[PDB]
C-alpha cells in the first residue's frame, strides 16, 4: 500500500537506523526480539531470585 | 538450609535454567522462524526437546523466599503476603503504609 | 402575515423577501419535490396543511447566479456548505423550485449517501463486469425522476440504439421515457437506464434541446468512502458502482446548457466526524479536485430577523403550544438553546 | 451524603427573588434573613429557572430512564410530546369547525390531565390474618397517587402485548387515551376503586 | 482592546473548567473555541449554560469564552 | 508522485488542468481563436486563484480562506 518512492524510503531509513532490511514476516521478526533482549533465565531476577 | 525441599528444588531449576539459556535461545531462534528449511527445523526441535527438564524456564515457580510459600507472592519483594505484611504493619518497609482513602 | 410573503414565484424573489416565508402549492410539491425535502420539513407540512420556505441569502445568491447564466459557457458547480442543521437542502430545495417553474429539466439526487451505504442487492453489472448495479435504489430515483420530468420526457428522444437484452432494445428516437419506463418495470435494468438518461440529458443540453439543472444533495458521497462489502467481505469503492461512476459524470464541467448545484452534508455521511462541515473537510481531495473549479455558497444559521420570522410562522401555525413561548422570555430561551440554528429551533419547537 | 446537615436545599425561583420588600410579611422578611447565613447545595442539573421547566414531565423522564440514560430517556418523553401534538393537528384539521373548539392541541395540558384522570384515589395493602393473607383498603397520600398514575402508564407501555411499537407511539397512544378516560391505565384505576370497595368490610384491620 | 471582563473557576466532578465573561456581549459562547452548540449537542448541556445567565435575566448581554 | 508530496504544488496539478480546460470552453463559446497557454494562465486573475488553491491545499480550512477561493473562481468564470 507504499509507492515505490515511500517504500524505497522506508528501506533506506531502515538501513540508516539499524533495522531489518529485508522484507521480514512477523514470525521470523521474533528472532529478533530473541537477541534484543536476554532471556528470562539471565535475568538477575530469576537466577538471583533466592538469597 | 534452605526452607524445604521444594525450595531446593527451584533453586536446582534456576541454577540449570541459567546455565543452559543461551544454548536454548539459539535453538529457539532456528525454530522461530520461517526462513530455514523445515528439514532443519525439525531437527531443532528434537534437539531442544532432548535437553534436560529442567532446563525449562516455565518450571520456575515465584516461591516466597522466606517460607517457600508457592502463591500469594508479591514480586517486587518476593515475599508471601503473610511474610511482607509481617513487616509491613511492623513498620520494616520503607515508605510502606495501611492504605486509607 | 409579518412572516409570510404573498409572492409565491422563486423568479422574483428578491432581498425585499429576506426572512419571510412563501408558498409552495400542493401541485408544486407533487411534480418538482417527489423527494429531496428534508424528511423533518416533510413532517411539517402534513401537519400545518401548507409548505411554507423562508426566502434566505443562500437561495438569493444562488438565484442571482443561475438567472445570469451564460447558457454557452461550460456548467457551473455550486456547493452549499455550512453547518449542521443550518438549512442547505432546503437552500437547494428553493433553488429547485426556480428552475422547474423555468421549464427547465431536473436531475434531483436527493441524498448521494443513500447510495454507498446499507444495499441489500448489491448485484453485478452485466454492461460492466467490473461494476456493481443497485436495482433498488436506482429503480427508486426513476420513479422520481419520472415524476418530476413526464411533460419532457417524450419530447426528448435518444439518440443511439441501446441493448438491453437479446430479446429487447430500445431503438434510436425512441422517447426517453421508454428508457425510464424500462428501468422502472425491470429493475434489473434500473442502473443502466439510470446511466442512459445521464447519458443522455449532458449530451442534449449541449446541443440546446433544453435547460438541465443538476441537484445532488449530500455531493461529497460520490468521492468518499463505502459500507457496502463484496461477498469475500472485502470493501468496495465508490467507483465501482454504477450509480456513483455516473453521476461522477454529471458534475464535470465538460458540458453546456445548464448548472450543477450540490450541497455538503455531514448527516448520513460515512467515516467524517460529527463537526465537519467545511467543503475539503467533507469532500476530500478526491472531492474538491473533482469540482474544483466551483462556486461555494455559505449557509448560516438563522440571523436575528430570521429567526423572528421563524417563531412568529410558528405562532401563525399555532404550533407553539406553550404558555410562556410567545413571550420575550421564551423567545429568548428558544434562541440560546438553538443559538438560531434553524434545526435546532424546529426540533425543540417540536415539542413545545 | 456529602454535604453536611447545614446545607439547605436551593430555591430556584425568579419571582421569589424579585418579590419587592412591602409586599413582604414579618416572617417573610424573618426567612430571607436567614438564608443569608446559611449553606446552600448546589443546584442540580435537573432543574433550571427556565420558563419551560415542568417538575412533573421531568419526574416521568426519569421513571423511564434505564440505567442512567437521561438523553435516551429525555428523547422519548420530547418524541412523545411531539407526537401527542402531530395527532392533535390531524384531529383538529380533519375536524369541524364546532369540534374544532373542543380538540386539545397543547401536549402539557393532555399529558398532566392524562395522568390525573389514572390517579387512584384509593388503594389497598395485603395484610396478614391468622397465617392467611387479606388485603386492607386505605386512603393514598397526593405523592402515593401521583406516582402510581406515571408507575401504571409507564408499566403498560413496556407490557409485551405491544409488537415493535417505538415507545413515542405507544406512549403517545396511552396519553390520548387516558386523557378521554379511556384505555388499560385507566381501568387499572377503576379495577383498583373497586376492589378497595368489597374490601370495605375490613377496613377494620 | 479595553473591553471589561472578569475570570473565573469551576469545577464538577472530574471536570474543571475556566471562564471569561465579558461585561458588554451578544450571548456567545465558545467553549474549547468552538459554538457551546456544537460543542454540548446534548439540549441538557445547553440548559445548563443558559441557567445562570437566565436566572438573573440576561441572555444576550454578555460573551463568554471558556 | 503526488501522493508523496506532503507541500501541495500547483503547476502540473488537476486544479491547474482543470481551469485551463474551463477557460478554453469559454473561449470558444466566444468564437475567440487566442487559445494560448502562455496567455491564459499570466493573467492576475489566475495568480488569485492559484493563491487561494494553494491557501486550500497546505493551510488550515477556514471560512476565510473558502470565501478567498470563492472570490477568484468568480471573476475567472464571469459570475458576477
Ligand atoms: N429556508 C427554510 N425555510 C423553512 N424552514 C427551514 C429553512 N431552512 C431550514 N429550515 C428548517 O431547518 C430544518 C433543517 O433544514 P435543512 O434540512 O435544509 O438543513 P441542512 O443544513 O441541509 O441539514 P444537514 O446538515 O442535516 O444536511 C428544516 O427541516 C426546517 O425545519
Ligand atoms: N444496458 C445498456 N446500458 C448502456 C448502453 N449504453 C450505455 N449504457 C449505460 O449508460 C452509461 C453511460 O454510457 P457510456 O458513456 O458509454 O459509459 P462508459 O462506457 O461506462 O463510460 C453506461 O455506464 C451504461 O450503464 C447499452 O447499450 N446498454
Ligand atoms: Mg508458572
Ligand atoms: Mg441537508
Amino acid at each position: 500500500s507504499l509507492s515505490e518512492y515511500a517504500f524505497r524510503m522506508s528501506r533506506l531509513s531502515a538501513r540508516l537506523f539499524g533495522e531489518v532490511t529485508r522484507p521480514t514476516n512477523s514470525k521470523s521478526m521474533k528472532v529478533v526480539k530473541l537477541f534484543s533482549e536476554l532471556p528470562l533465565a539471565k535475568k538477575k531476577e530469576t537466577y538471583d531470585w533466592y538469597p | 538450609h534452605y526452607v524445604d525441599w521444594r525450595m531446593w528444588r527451584d533453586v536446582k531449576r534456576r541454577k540449570m535454567a541459567y546455565e543452559y539459556a543461551d544454548e536454548r535461545l539459539r535453538i529457539n531462534s532456528l525454530r522461530k522462524n520461517t526462513i530455514l528449511p523445515k528439514i532443519l527445523q525439525d531437527v531443532a526441535d528434537e534437539e531442544i526437546a532432548a535437553l534436560p527438564r529442567d532446563s525449562c524456564p516455565v518450571r520456575i515457580r515465584n516461591r516466597c523466599v522466606m517460607t517457600s510459600r508457592p502463591r500469594g507472592v508479591k514480586r517486587r519483594w518476593r515475599l508471601s503476603r503473610i511474610v511482607f505484611r509481617h513487616l509491613a504493619d511492623h513498620g520494616q518497609l520503607s515508605g510502606i503504609q495501611r492504605a486509607t482513602w | 402575515a409579518i412572516s409570510r410573503t404573498n409572492e409565491n414565484d422563486p423568479a422574483k424573489h428578491g432581498d425585499q423577501h429576506e426572512g419571510q416565508h412563501y408558498n409552495i402549492s400542493p401541485q408544486d410539491l407533487e411534480t418538482v419535490f417527489p423527494h429531496g425535502l428534508p424528511p423533518r420539513f416533510v413532517m411539517q407540512v402534513k401537519t400545518f396543511s401548507e409548505a411554507c420556505l423562508m426566502v434566505r441569502k443562500p437561495a438569493l445568491e444562488l438565484l442571482h447566479y443561475l438567472k445570469n447564466t451564460s447558457f454557452a459557457y461550460p456548467a457551473i458547480r455550486y456547493l452549499l456548505y455550512g453547518e449542521k442543521g443550518t438549512g442547505k437542502t432546503l437552500s437547494l430545495c428553493h433553488v429547485i423550485h426556480f428552475c422547474a417553474k423555468q421549464d427547465w429539466l431536473i436531475l434531483h439526487i436527493p441524498d448521494a449517501h443513500l447510495w454507498v451505504k446499507n444495499c441489500r442487492d448489491l448485484l453485478q453489472s452485466s454492461y460492466n463486469k467490473q461494476r456493481f448495479d443497485q436495482p433498488l435504489e436506482a429503480s427508486t430515483w426513476l420513479k422520481n425522476f419520472k415524476t418530476t420530468n413526464e411533460r419532457f420526457l417524450n419530447q426528448i428522444k435518444v439518440q443511439e440504439k441501446y441493448v438491453w437484452n437479446k430479446r429487447e432494445s430500445t431503438e434510436k428516437g425512441s422517447p426517453l421515457g421508454e428508457v425510464v419506463e424500462q428501468g422502472i418495470t425491470r429493475v434489473r435494468n434500473a442502473t443502466d437506464a439510470v446511466g442512459i438518461v445521464l447519458k443522455e440529458l449532458k449530451r442534449q443540453s449541449s446541443l440546446g434541446m433544453f435547460h438541465l439543472l443538476v441537484a445532488v444533495d449530500g455531493i461529497n458521497a460520490l468521492w468518499g468512502r463505502t459500507t457496502l462489502k463484496r461477498e469475500d467481505k472485502s470493501p468496495i469503492a465508490p467507483e465501482e458502482l454504477a450509480l456513483v461512476h455516473n453521476l461522477r459524470k454529471m458534475m464535470k464541467n465538460d458540458w453546456h446548457g445548464g448548472a450543477i448545484v450540490s450541497a455538503l452534508s455531514q448527516t448520513g455521511s460515512l467515516f467524517k466526524p460529527r463537526k465537519a462541515y467545511l467543503p475539503q473537510e467533507l469532500l476530500g481531495k478526491e472531492g474538491f479536485d473533482a469540482l474544483d473549479p466551483f462556486i461555494p455558497i455559505l449557509v448560516s444559521n438563522y440571523n436575528p430577523k430570521e429567526f423572528e420570522s421563524c417563531i412568529q410562522y410558528y405562532l401563525e401555525n399555532n404550533w407553539l403550544q406553550h404558555e410562556k413561548a410567545p413571550t420575550e422570555e421564551g423567545k429568548k430561551e428558544l434562541l440560546f438553546l438553538s443559538n438560531a440554528n434553524p434545526s435546532l429551533l424546529e426540533r425543540h419547537c417540536a415539542y413545545l | 451524603s456529602r454535604y453536611s446537615p447545614e446545607f439547605k436545599d436551593p430555591l430556584i425561583d425568579k419571582e421569589y427573588y424579585r418579590k419587592p420588600v412591602e409586599e413582604l410579611t414579618e416572617e417573610e422578611k424573618y426567612v430571607r434573613e436567614l438564608k443569608k447565613t446559611q449553606l446552600i447545595k448546589a443546584a442540580p442539573a435537573g432543574k433550571t429557572s427556565s420558563v419551560f421547566e415542568d417538575p412533573v414531565i421531568s419526574k416521568f423522564t426519569n421513571m423511564m430512564m434505564i440505567g442512567g440514560n437521561k438523553v435516551l430517556a429525555r428523547s422519548l418523553m420530547i418524541q412523545t410530546l411531539e407526537a401527542v401534538k402531530r395527532k392533535q393537528f390531524e384531529k383538529y384539521h380533519a375536524a369541524s369547525a364546532e369540534e374544532q373548539a373542543t380538540i386539545e392541541r397543547n401536549p402539557y395540558t393532555i399529558f398532566h390531565q392524562a395522568l390525573k384522570n389514572c390517579e387512584p384515589m384509593i388503594g389497598l395493602v395485603p395484610i396478614l390474618k391468622g397465617g392467611r393473607f387479606y388485603q386492607v383498603p386505605v386512603p393514598l397520600p397526593d405523592r402515593r397517587r401521583r406516582f402510581l398514575a406515571m408507575k401504571w402508564m409507564i408499566t403498560e407501555c413496556r407490557d409485551k402485548k405491544h409488537q415493535r411499537t417505538l415507545m413515542p407511539e405507544k406512549l403517545s397512544h396511552k396519553l390520548l387515551e387516558a386523557f378521554h378516560n379511556q384505555g388499560p391505565v385507566i381501568k387499572r384505576k377503576h379495577d383498583l376503586h373497586k376492589m378497595a370497595e368489597a374490601n370495605r368490610a375490613l377496613a377494620h384491620y | 482592546q479595553g473591553m471589561a471582563f472578569s475570570k473565573s473557576e469551576g469545577k464538577r466532578k472530574t471536570a474543571k473548567a475556566e471562564a471569561i465573561v465579558y461585561k458588554h456581549g451578544s450571548g456567545r459562547i465558545k467553549v474549547n473555541g468552538i459554538d457551546y452548540q456544537l460543542y454540548f449537542p446534548i439540549t441538557q448541556d445547553r440548559e445548563q449554560l443558559m441557567f445562570p445567565f437566565h436566572f438573573v435575566d440576561r441572555l444576550g448581554k454578555h460573551d463568554v469564552t471558556c | 508522485t503526488e501522493a508523496d508530496m506532503e507541500e501541495y504544488i500547483w503547476e502540473n496539478s488537476s486544479s491547474e488542468r482543470n481551469i485551463l480546460e474551463t477557460l478554453l470552453q469559454m473561449k470558444a463559446a466566444e468564437k475567440n481563436m487566442e487559445i494560448n497557454k502562455e496567455e491564459l494562465l499570466g493573467t492576475k486573475e489566475i495568480e488569485e486563484y492559484k493563491k487561494s488553491v494553494v491557501s486550500l491545499k497546505n493551510e488550515e480550512e477556514n471560512e476565510n480562506s473558502i470565501s478567498q477561493y470563492k472570490e477568484s473562481v468568480k471573476r475567472l468564470l464571469n459570475v458576477t
